[PDB]
RNA sequence: GGUGAAAUUCUUGGAUUUAUUGAAGACUAACUACUGCGAAAGCAUUUGCCAAGGACGUUUUCAUUAAUCAAGAACGAAAGUUAGGGGAUCGAAGAUGAUCAGAUACCGUCGUAGUCUUAACCAUAAACUAUGCCGACUAGGGAUCGGGUGGUGUUUUUUUAAUGACCCACUCGGCACCUUACGAGAAAUCAAAGUCUUUGGGUUCUGGGGGGAGUAUGGUCGCAAGGCUGAAACUUAAAGGAAUUG
RNA sequence: AUUAUUGCUCUUCAACGAGGAAUUCCUAGUAAGCGCAAGUCAUCAGCUUGCGUUGAUUACGUCCCUGCCCUUUGUACACACC
């Protein structure tokens, strides 16, 4: 299985209607320089660690 | 308690000559059962496909063509020259507004005869260094222009038929020459045949038919 | 009333006195 | 390469419609829709359906004798809606995706030099 | 009273010029007097690019846009398209966007 | 298939979907715009024929020949009428499926008349710019259509031109937009709705509180439907306009 | 004090095995769990107003439902959409 660790970079918003999504976009620290936005789930802040599972998938808006 | 798959009996689609690969494709027909068979009954079916696919380059990635089928043997059937259409989205770019259209057609016939009608259109150029948002013609000069386009159209066929048709127009020298006589009148850009329909092709002559065939 | 039919409505009455005009020749 | 054939997508509004024929087209293969994979008569042009039938229609195609194909997706046309379809490029993803190749495509959508008085009135189609 | 200079939409010099239906609920209305939405889109959409190149041949292929013209009744036009409203002042820009 | 959801419906009559070919009648997409032309209605595929028009250019010609108009007349959208064709489309009536308490509708289906053309009627539209016509004067701007004048201006190469498109300046006559407001107005707004109590360029038409009523009557016109002309009795304190605040 | 004001002891030993569609309250000593005093009161609290005791989970957000406020807009309403 080839998770992958990424770190938030910045936080970007809210989305989804309910408001509970945020846009951050995060740099993986397996070979850096390659920066990829994704939405979670619960609260967050910057410099954390998100175990992306696919590592070409990005998101952006929802509803 | 049928399933026509296992009873389709296969064959293979081959392309005309002055053009690039001679392997269109791959068809589906029938048993050839006494009394209507896979022989002379289906045949004159037609494909259309992009020459950018059977000429391999991409400055031809547009200029649809439409192929009939003729004659038939060993597994094997060709196809001759039966259209040549542009496509929607295609023109639904070119057509930008701000500008003036200029279509014309005409009826001809080849040396074979071959009869058919063919196409242009064309769009004004807004010239380098101009200050007008738009560039329109001026009607009588957009008669003039359907005037050298008729003119020239009816000039470059009576010519060998579809082979040397074909001939002009792959390469296009019919929307250069048009362009050649135009730029005295009005400027003018794009200048596609755009569309040429077959309507009363002649007899068979299996003999002249395998004129593209080596 | 809208105007259009109050229109209609007095071409028809004016159609109907016609015809009972009519009755007295 | 592989084996050339023709998609066919009308996918207009209340439904969604595919089939691969021969390239001459006088030789159709496997076609299936939309009101097929789900039954609501509400749902005969969602997106859902849409794939499953590109499902069931890739899953023959490459079941018989072609494994790829062109396309040449279709509105209503004529004289209504002329605007692609709900189910419209639902079923284009579930055809490339489901595994099989894709050469040029373009739009049949049958546009008039326009007449033919369009249904509904001059006063529209109020309600 | 009078609440629009152009009067419906414009026309000066014309008495008449031709109708047109709604694309939406087939109504007639004048060409001059329509509203005009120049419709483009991609056959593709969101994420549908990375399925067209990597399930199909050719190097980068072309992808092929379509266009067409979109014409509306006002009603329509106002129903949910370009409307909204606008103020006294706001309503004399002809400021597209 | 159809819509919000449904049904009416169509389906060994292989329906929806596909390919190939043919016919019929409408129609002229995109290009199509504060763009053109016509007295108005109105008028956008192509080519030919037929007669016409404005603006311009003009050291041509006549020399007051003109302006506006009761009567009178030409054309005049859509429907509608008569007699033929035509009858794809869409589609007043009518029949229907739903829908609601009812639903004679709105939505769906069937679809007559109609839509198209020829010969003749009809003469009305919010036929609108809700704004008579000719002439004068009164204020800045960049647009843009047509004509013209100007250039050791641009882009076209053949050897420099000649044409052609384009750039710029100017002036006619245009479709209009912008800012102003001297001035006007009850205001909204108006380069005329300005140069009106400091009240007069020429001329045509209409209006005189609301309702009764475009009714009745007569005349006249039309095949009809209807068109033009068009009162009164009685009734009533308001109707009405533009703006303001809720 | 019967139709049993309340309190006591024995005996009797129900339904309720976590509760459909829906729906109330709430962001820190708060929620919830726990009892007391006070009002009423001769007697009667499963109520109420307060009080302290033990003491979490989850947000720190958005406009999807709902409710409301604000603008532009229409108005023939102003006894003001009953
Ligand atoms: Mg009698
Ligand atoms: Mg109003
Ligand atoms: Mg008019
Ligand atoms: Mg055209
Ligand atoms: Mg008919
Ligand atoms: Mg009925
Ligand atoms: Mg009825
Ligand atoms: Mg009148
Ligand atoms: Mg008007
Ligand atoms: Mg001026
Ligand atoms: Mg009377
Ligand atoms: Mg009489
Ligand atoms: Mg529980
Ligand atoms: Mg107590
Ligand atoms: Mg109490
Ligand atoms: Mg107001
Ligand atoms: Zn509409």
């Amino acid at each position: 299985t080839p998770v992958t660790l990424a770190k938030v970079i910045k936080v970007l918003g809210r989305t989804g209607s309910r408001g509970g999504v945020t846009q951050v976009r995060v740099e993986f620290l397996e070979d850096t320089s390659r920066t990829i936005v994704r939405n979670v789930k619960g609260p967050v802040r910057e410099n954390d660690i998100l175990v992306l599972m696919e590592s070409e998938r990005e998101a952006r808006r929802l509803r | 308690v049928v399933d026509p798959f296992t009873r389709k009996e296969w064959f293979d689609i081959k392309a005309p000559s002055t053009f690039e690969n001679r392997n269109v494709g791959k068809t589906l027909v029938n048993k050839s059962t006494g009394l209507k068979s896979a022989s002379d009954a289906l045949k004159g079916r037609v494909v259309e496909v992009c020459l950018a696919d059977l000429q391999g380059s991409e400055d031809h990635s547009f200029r649809k063509i439409k192929l009939r089928v003729d004659e038939v043997q060993g597994k094997n059937l060709l196809t001759n020259f039966h259209g040549m259409d542009f496509t929607t989205d295609k023109l639904r770019s070119m057509v930008r507004k701000w500008q003036t259209l200029i279509e014309a057609n005409v009826t001809v016939k080849t040396s074979d005869d071959y009869v058919l009608r063919i196409f242009a259109i064309a769009f004004t150029r807004k010239q380098a260094n101009q200050v007008k948002r738009h560039s329109y013609a001026q009607s009588s000069h957009i008669r003039a222009i359907r005037k050298v386009i008729s003119e020239i159209l009816t000039k470059e066929v009576q010519g060998s038929t579809l082979a040397q048709l074909t001939s002009k127009l792959i390469p296009e020298v019919i929307n250069k020459e048009i362009e050649n006589a135009t730029k005295d009148i009005f400027p003018l850009q794009n200048i596609h045949v755009r569309k040429v329909k077959l309507l009363k092709q002649p007899k068979f002559d299996v003999g002249a038919l395998m004129a593209l065939h080596g | 009333m809208r105007a259009k039919w109050r229109k209609k409505r007095t071409r028809r009455l004016k159609r109907k006195r016609r015809k009972v005009r009519a009755r007295s020749k | 390469s592989q084996v050339f054939g023709v998609a066919r997508i009308y996918a207009s509004f209340n439904d969604t419609f595919v089939h691969v024929t021969d390239l001459s087209g006088k030789e159709t293969i496997a076609r299936v829709t939309g009101g097929m994979k789900v039954k609501a008569d509400r749902d005969e042009s969602s997106p859902y359906a849409a794939m499953l039938a590109a499902q069931d229609v890739a899953a023959k195609c490459k079941e018989v004798g072609i494994t790829a194909v062109h396309v040449k997706i279709r509105a209503t046309g004529g004289t209504r809606t002329k605007t692609p379809g709900p189910g419209g490029q639902a079923a284009l993803r579930a055809l490339a995706r489901s595994g099989l190749r894709i050469g040029r495509i373009e739009d049949v959508t049958p546009v008039p030099s326009d007449s033919t008085r369009k249904k509904g009135g001059r006063r529209g189609r109020r309600l | 009273p009078k609440k629009r200079a152009s009067n419906g939409r414009n026309k000066k010099g014309r008495g008449h010029v031709k109708p047109v239906r709604c694309v939406n609920c087939s109504k007639s209305i004048p060409k001059d007097k329509a509203i005009k939405r120049m419709a483009i889109r991609n056959i593709v959409e969101a994420a549908a690019v990375r399925d067209l190149s990597e399930a199909s041949v050719y190097p980068e292929y072309a992808l092929p846009k379509t266009y067409n013209k979109l014409h509306y009744c006002v009603s329509c036009a106002i129903h949910a398209r370009i409307v909204r409203v606008r103020s006294r002042e706001d309503r004399k820009n002809r400021a597209p966007p």
